[PDB]
């Protein structure tokens, strides 16, 4: 995972630890607005034209 | 008309009318439209930005 993705887990781990579960759903959400629903694992490099 | 009386008196009488008339109307309506959109990047904010 990168830096700043286990950063923000930390944060959110942090936050639930903290038995604050009011900004800890706060925190997802925004976790959720950074980075998406997936996480992409192949792509298909190349080109198209009509 | 030719009218001759008593083989002595003659007349004629020729009249013409001509009348030539002519009309032309020509119309040209040319209509061109280009539209060109390019979208190279998409630039977006890194997420632990300050």
């Amino acid at each position: 995972l990168s830096l700043g993705f286990t950063k923000a887990l930390m944060d959110i781990c942090d936050q639930l630890e903290k038995n604050q579960t009011k900004m800890a759903t706060y925190l997802a959400e925004l976790l959720i607005l950074n980075y998406g629903t997936h996480v992409i694992t192949s792509v298909d490099a190349g080109a198209a034209l009509v | 008309t030719e009218l001759a009386l008593f083989s002595r008196v003659n007349g004629k009488f020729s009249t013409e009318f001509q009348r030539m008339k002519t009309l032309q109307v020509k119309d040209q309506a040319v209509t061109t439209r280009v539209q060109v959109r390019n979208r190279i990047y998409t630039v977006k904010t890194t997420p632990t930005s300050e």
